[PDB]
DNA sequence: CCCTGGAGAATCCCGGTGCCGAGGCCGCTCAATTGGTCGTAGACAGCTCTAGCACCGCTTAAACGCACGTACGCGCTGTCCCCCGCGTTTTAACCGCCAAGGGGATTACTCCCTAGTCTCCAGGCACGTGTCAGATATATACATCCTGTTCTAGAGCGGCCGCC
DNA sequence: GGCGGCCGCTCTAGAACAGGATGTATATATCTGACACGTGCCTGGAGACTAGGGAGTAATCCCCTTGGCGGTTAAAACGCGGGGGACAGCGCGTACGTGCGTTTAAGCGGTGCTAGAGCTGTCTACGACCAATTGAGCGGCCTCGGCACCGGGATTCTCCAGGG
C-alpha cells in the first residue's frame, strides 16, 4: 500500500514508500537525510517500522523494556519515556499545537 | 418577549410532508444542466443537448436519488438511528449492485 | 466548465432527502451523494454518447438518453 | 483462470477458477453482476471486523 | 456394554467417555468397578472445586517563528552566538545561585541532562520543518567529511527549544508517565518559563537580517526554494 | 481432563474459509427436490423434473441465498451487530427491490 | 406432498450463511430463510411452468430453468 | 415532573381572474382494410427408446436435541460536538427578449453488398479409445487458537526517620 | 514524646510465551473417468453468380439550443442559539456458539416400467405479398374551462406558560 499525500509534511514532491507502511516521506522528511543520487538498495522501512515488525516488538517484545531502559540509562525517567517514544514514531516537520491558535485567532492554517 | 424556536425534527417532518405531496423538481435547471456538459465534456467536446434531453436527464437523477435516499433512511431506522450516515449511502449501492 | 459539481447545493441534496423521508441530514451525507450523482451521471451521458454518435448526430436527444436508461433497468416514462 | 489455476497448484481448468477470474477483475465483476456461475462459490473474502 | 466402566475414576465409559472426542479411549483389561460412578463424580468435582500555559510573548515568538519560516521565508542561523548548552548551563548556574540549596540542584541536574539528551533526540522527528531538512543535511554531511559526530547541541538555537516546549504537552498525553513525574516536569519547565521571561530582552533580540550579519535568522535563496519546495 | 473447549466463533470462521473455497452443494439434493414438486404441484399437478432440471433449480437458489446472506451480513456491521437478524433480510429484499 | 419447507435443515441454512460470510446465525434466520427461498422458488418454478406448457411438454427441463431465469437478471452459467 | 389553557405561524378551504393548455372540429392522406394465391410452418398419427418415478439395503455423514458458558444483543446514562431553525445579505434562476449558425429533419441519385441460389469441400461434429490429472487414504505434518505457567510494574501497606 | 513524609516489602495482576489440540496442506499409491487425439463422415458456409434497395452523400430548410444580457424576488450561505441523539461506556441476560448422544434420511447401486420428447411422414390452414381500395388519426385552428395565482378567511393541530 501507498499514498501520495505524504503525511510528514502535508506537501508534495519525491516521494519513497514501505511495503508493509501506508505511509510516505520525501528523501528530507527523515531522520536519516538521503539524497537520490546515492539512496540504499533493496526494501525501505520507516522507523516505527522497525519498531512493530522488528525488533523491540517480534523478538524481545515490549513487556518492561522501558523500565529496564531507565535503570540503565542513568535514571533520566521524567525524560525516558519521551526517549522510548521517539524511537516508536516517524519523523515529520514541525506543526504548530492547536492551543496556540486559540490565544491568535488572526492567523489560519493554510 | 420569546421567539417561537422550533425543536429539530418537526419542521423537518413538515418539509417532507410538503415535498412528498408536492409535483415541482427540487433542483434548480441550469446548476444541473452545467453539470451535464461539465460531465459530457471529458468524453465529447463540442456537444450539446436539448432543453427536454436535460429535462427527461433531470427527472430521472432526482427519482434515482430520491429511491437511494429512501433505502437510506430505512437503514438507519435499521441500525437504531435517526440521522442517515455517508456509511448507509455505501451500504445501499453494495446491496443494489451499483 | 470547472467546478461544476458543486451546483447541487446543499439544500437541493436535503430537499431530495425530505422527498425520500429522511429525517435528518449529516453534513458529510452532501459530499457523498454528488460524487454518487456524478458515477451515475457518468454512466447515462456517456451511454447517451454512445446512442448520439451511432445516429451521426451532434446533439444528444431525450430520446438516446431514455434508452441509454432503459438498457439499465430504470426505464423513464414521459421522456 | 489459468493465473487463478496456478494459485492453487491446479493445471486444469474448473468452474471454480473461472468464477474467481470473473469476480476478481473489476470490469467483469460488473458486467456479470447479475449472472449466476454454477460450482463457482464466492471469493474468500472476510470483513476486518470479523476476525478477533 | 454396560454405562460406566473404568479402573481409573470413571466418566462413564462404556465398552467410551461421553462428551469427549472419539481418540481419547483406552481398551486394555483391568479391575473395573461402578462405585454409583465414582459417588457421583466425586460430588460434581466436589461442588465446582493535562494542560500547561505559555506566555503570550513567548507564543507571539513561536507564531513569528512561523511566519519567518512559512511566509518570510527565513531559516535559522546555525553560527550564532550562543547555543543551547549555554542557555540550560546559565540556567542551572542562576537558579543554582540564586535560591538556596535544600536538596534541588540533584534533579535540577536530572532535568538539564534529561532536557539535553530529549534534544538531541527529537531535533529531527518533532521539530524541523522541511525547509530547514537539507539544513539539517548539509550539517550531517559537513560533519561526516570532518570525521565527527554532529551534536544538535553545541550549534542550535534556544527557539528550536521553545518548539520543543510548545509541542510538549502533545509528547506527554501520548505518553504513559507517572503523575507526580509530570507535575515535577510542568514546575520545571514553568521555571524556565520565567527565567526566559525575566532575560527576554538579551536572548531573542528581534533584529532585520536584510541589514545585519548577526540576526539568528538568514534568508532562503532561489536554489534553496527550488530543492526545498520543489 | 479438560476439553479443548474452542471459543464461540473460532469454528464460525474456519467453516467460512471451507465453504468460500470449495464448491460442493451444501443444501442436500433430496430435500431441495421434493420441495420443488410440492411448489409445482400448486401450477400445475402432472408435471415432471428432470435431474439436470432440479440441479439447476439447486445453485440458482443457493448463490441467491448466499448473496442474499452477504447483503444480510454487512448490514450487521452497519447496524453495530455481529449477528443476522429477519429485518436484515427484509431490508435487503427491499432495497434490492424483490 | 406435505411438510416439505422443512427439507431445508438448521444446518443446511447455517453451511449457506457461512459460504456468505456470516459470522453469528440467528434461531429466528431459519423460518426467515425458508420463507424467502420459497418466495424465491414460487417465482421461478412458475414462470419455468408457464415455459412447459408452451414448449407442449409436460415435463420440466433445465432449458427453460435457465429462460425463467434469465428474465428476471438471475441467468445461470452451466446449465 | 406531568396535565391543561391560550396563542404564533404553517397549512387548508374558499371567492374571483383568466389563460394557456386541453377538447372538438376540417380534411384528407397514408396507414388501415378486402380479396386472391401460393410456399410453408404447424397440427396430427404411429414408433420408439433413453431418462425419470417408485421401492429396496445399508451405511454413514448429515441432522434433532440437550448441557454449559462467554461473545454479543439489548437496556440505561452522559455529552458534546454535530446538525437544525432562524436573521441577513448576496447570488445566481428564470422568465423577457434577441440573433444565430451548427444541426435535426426531409427529398433525391446513386452505388455495393446483402436478399436469394448451385455446388462442394474443408472445417465441424459424433464415435472410439489411450491416456493424464484429480480424488481417495493415511501416516506425517503444518498451523493457528486456547490455555497453563510465569516475569516483572503498580498499588497498598507497614517500618523508619526528622520535626515541632 | 507524637505525627507526617519517605522508602522498602508484599499482594495483584497485564499480558507475552510455550505446549496441547484438531482440521486441514502436502507426500506418495493407485484408481479412474472424463480429455483430447484420431477417424469417418457429412452438413453448413465459401467461391461464384443474379439483381436491387436502403444508406452515403449532396442539397435544402427551418428550427432550436447557446450566448448574452437587466431584474427581482426565492433562496444558498454565513453565523448565532441551541437541541436532542451517535457513540463511548457499563450492566443484565438469555440465547445462540460449541460439543457430542442419538436417531434419521441422503445417497450409491440396483431393479422395472411407463410418462413422454424426438423422429418421420402427412395433410392442411395461414400469413407475406400482390392489386384495389378507403376511412378516421393527426396537423392545426376555434373554443373553452380547471385549476395556478392572488388574496381572505378559518379552523386546527402545536408550542409555551401556569397549576397540581
Amino acid at each position: 500500500e501507498n499514498e501520495d499525500f505524504c503525511s510528514a509534511c502535508n506537501q508534495s514532491g519525491s516521494f519513497l514508500c514501505c511495503d508493509t507502511c501506508p505511509k510516505s516521506f520525501h528523501f528530507l522528511c527523515l531522520d536519516p537525510p538521503i539524497d537520490p543520487n546515492n539512496l540504499p538498495k533493496g526494501d525501505w522501512h520507516c522507523n516505527e517500522c522497525k519498531f512493530k515488525i522488528f525488533i523491540n516488538n517480534s523478538m524481545a517484545t515490549l513487556k518492561k523494556i522501558e523500565s529496564n531502559f531507565i535503570k540503565q540509562n542513568n535514571n533520566v525517567k521524567i525524560f525516558a519515556k519521551l526517549l522510548f517514544n521517539i524511537d516508536s514514531h516517524n519523523p515529520k516537520q514541525f506543526q504548530l499545537p492547536n492551543y496556540i491558535k486559540e490565544t491568535f485567532p488572526a492567523v489560519k492554517t493554510g | 418577549k420569546k421567539p417561537h424556536r422550533y425543536r429539530p425534527g418537526t419542521v423537518a417532518l413538515r418539509e417532507i410532508r410538503r415535498y412528498q405531496k408536492s409535483t415541482e423538481l427540487l433542483i434548480r435547471k441550469l446548476p444541473f444542466q452545467r453539470l451535464v456538459r461539465e460531465i459530457a465534456q471529458d468524453f465529447k467536446t463540442d456537444l450539446r443537448f436539448q432543453s427536454s434531453a436535460v429535462m427527461a436527464l433531470q427527472e430521472a437523477s432526482e427519482a434515482y436519488l430520491v429511491a437511494l435516499f429512501e433505502d437510506t433512511n430505512l437503514a438507519a431506522i435499521h441500525a437504531k438511528r435517526v440521522t442517515i450516515m455517508p456509511k448507509d449511502i455505501q451500504l445501499a449501492r453494495r446491496i443494489r449492485g451499483e | 466548465l470547472r467546478d461544476n459539481i458543486q451546483g447541487i447545493t446543499k439544500p437541493a441534496i436535503r430537499r431530495l432527502a425530505r422527498r425520500g423521508g429522511v429525517k435528518r441530514i449529516s453534513g458529510l451525507i452532501y459530499e457523498e451523494t454528488r460524487g454518487v450523482l456524478k458515477v451515475f451521471l457518468e454512466n447515462v451521458i456517456r451511454d447517451a454518447v454512445t446512442y448520439t454518435e451511432h445516429a451521426k448526430r451532434k446533439t444528444v436527444t431525450a430520446m438516446d438518453v431514455v434508452y441509454a436508461l432503459k438498457r439499465q433497468g430504470r426505464t423513464l416514462y414521459g421522456f | 483462470a489459468g493465473n487463478a489455476a496456478r494459485d492453487n497448484k491446479k493445471t486444469r481448468i474448473i468452474p471454480r477458477h473461472l468464477q474467481l477470474a470473473v469476480r476478481n477483475d473489476e470490469e467483469l465483476n460488473k458486467l456479470l453482476g447479475r449472472v449466476t456461475i454454477a460450482q463457482g462459490g464466492v471469493l474468500p473474502n472476510i470483513q476486518s471486523v470479523l476476525l478477533p | 456394554g454396560g454405562r460406566c466402566l473404568a479402573f481409573h475414576g470413571p466418566l462413564m465409559y462404556e465398552a467410551h467417555y461421553q462428551g469427549w472426542k472419539s481418540s481419547w479411549d483406552e481398551w486394555v483389561g483391568y479391575d473395573r468397578i461402578r462405585a454409583y460412578n465414582e459417588e457421583n463424580i466425586a460430588m460434581k468435582k466436589r461442588l465446582a472445586n493535562i494542560s500547561l500555559q505559555i506566555p503570550i510573548k513567548l507564543k507571539s515568538v513561536l507564531v513569528d517563528d512561523w511566519e519567518y519560516v512559512t511566509k518570510d521565508k527565513k531559516i535559522c542561523r546555525l553560527p550564532a552566538d550562543v547555543t543551547v548548552e549555554m542557555v540550560l548551563n546559565k540556567y542551572e548556574h542562576e537558579v543554582s545561585q540564586e535560591l538556596e540549596s535544600p536538596g534541588s540542584q540533584s534533579q535540577l541536574s536530572e532535568y538539564c541532562a534529561g532536557l539535553k539528551l530529549y534534544f538531541d533526540k527529537c531535533l529531527g522527528n518533532m521539530l524541523l520543518y522541511r525547509l530547514e531538512r537539507l539544513q539539517y543535511d548539509e550539517l550531517l554531511k559537513k560533519s561526516s567529511k570532518d570525521q565527527k559526530p554532529l551534536v544538535p547541541i553545541r550549534i542550535y538555537g534556544a527557539i528550536h527549544l521553545l518548539r520543543l516546549i510548545s509541542v510538549l504537552p502533545e509528547l506527554i498525553s501520548s505518553t504513559t508517565m507517572d503523575l507526580q513525574s509530570c507535575q515535577l516536569l510542568i514546575k520545571q519547565t514553568e521555571d524556565f518559563l520565567v527565567w526566559l521571561l525575566m532575560h527576554v530582552d538579551e536572548y531573542f533580540n528581534d533584529k532585520d537580517p536584510n541589514r545585519s550579519d548577526d540576526a539568528l535568522y538568514v534568508n532562503t535563496s532561489s536554489q534553496y526554494e527550488g530543492v526545498a519546495l520543489g
